[PDB]
């Protein structure tokens, strides 16, 4: 059995700096490159960041570029997102998604096959 | 008595032969291929009768 948790999700006034995880458990965390998902409330879902097996790689969506940094663990099985100068178009429900281990044809395809339980973040004042 | 030039025939028809075969050669099986190899080990395929 496979299952993610993450926690780290809470209300803040603009212009703040917060830390969330999630801590894997049921397979090889080094294994697999991990992705960050958001969901706005009503919407649909957008991508966010990626980083590699080994934490030497990453990579991150033009709309948190600059804000919005990204960390592994490998021996204590965490991956941690790092948010910068928050701002009130960032609230969702954040989701740690694991990539998908077999894509078939080509090798650009990416799909997440298991996701997290998520942590709602809110700004106001 | 001089020596001057030379003579030689000249030739008039073309005569081209080549096995007649229609099998089209399979060139796309290996150009649009979805995945290759890694060059420590390549892939050789042969070709023939095409
Ligand atoms: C070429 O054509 C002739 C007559 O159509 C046929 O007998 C012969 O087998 C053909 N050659 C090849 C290689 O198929
Ligand atoms: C490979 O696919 C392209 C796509 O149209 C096609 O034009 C081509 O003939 C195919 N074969 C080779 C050898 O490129």
């Amino acid at each position: 059995e496979v299952q993610l948790v993450e926690s780290g999700g809470g209300v803040v006034q603009p212009g703040r700096s917060l830390r969330l995880s999630c801590a894997a458990s049921g397979f090889k965390f080094s294994k697999f490159a991990m992705h960050w998902v958001r969901q706005a409330p009503g919407k649909g879902p957008e991508w966010v960041a990626v980083i590699s097996y080994d934490g030497n790689q990453y990579h991150s969506a033009d709309s948190v570029k600059g804000r919005f940094t990204i960390s592994r663990d490998n021996s204590f099985n965490t991956l941690y997102l790092q948010m910068n100068s928050l701002g009130p178009e960032d609230t969702a429900v954040y989701y740690c998604a694991r990539d998908g281990p077999d894509t078939s044809g080509y090798y650009a395809n990416i799909y997440f096959d298991f996701w997290g339980q998520g942590t709602l973040v809110t700004v106001s004042s | 008595i001089y020596q001057t030039s030379n003579f030689r025939v000249q030739p008039t028809e073309s005569i081209v032969r080549f096995p007649n075969i229609t099998n089209l050669c399979p060139f796309g099986e290996v150009f649009n291929a979805t995945r290759f190899a890694s060059v420590y080990a390549w892939n050789r395929k042969r070709i023939s009768n095409c």
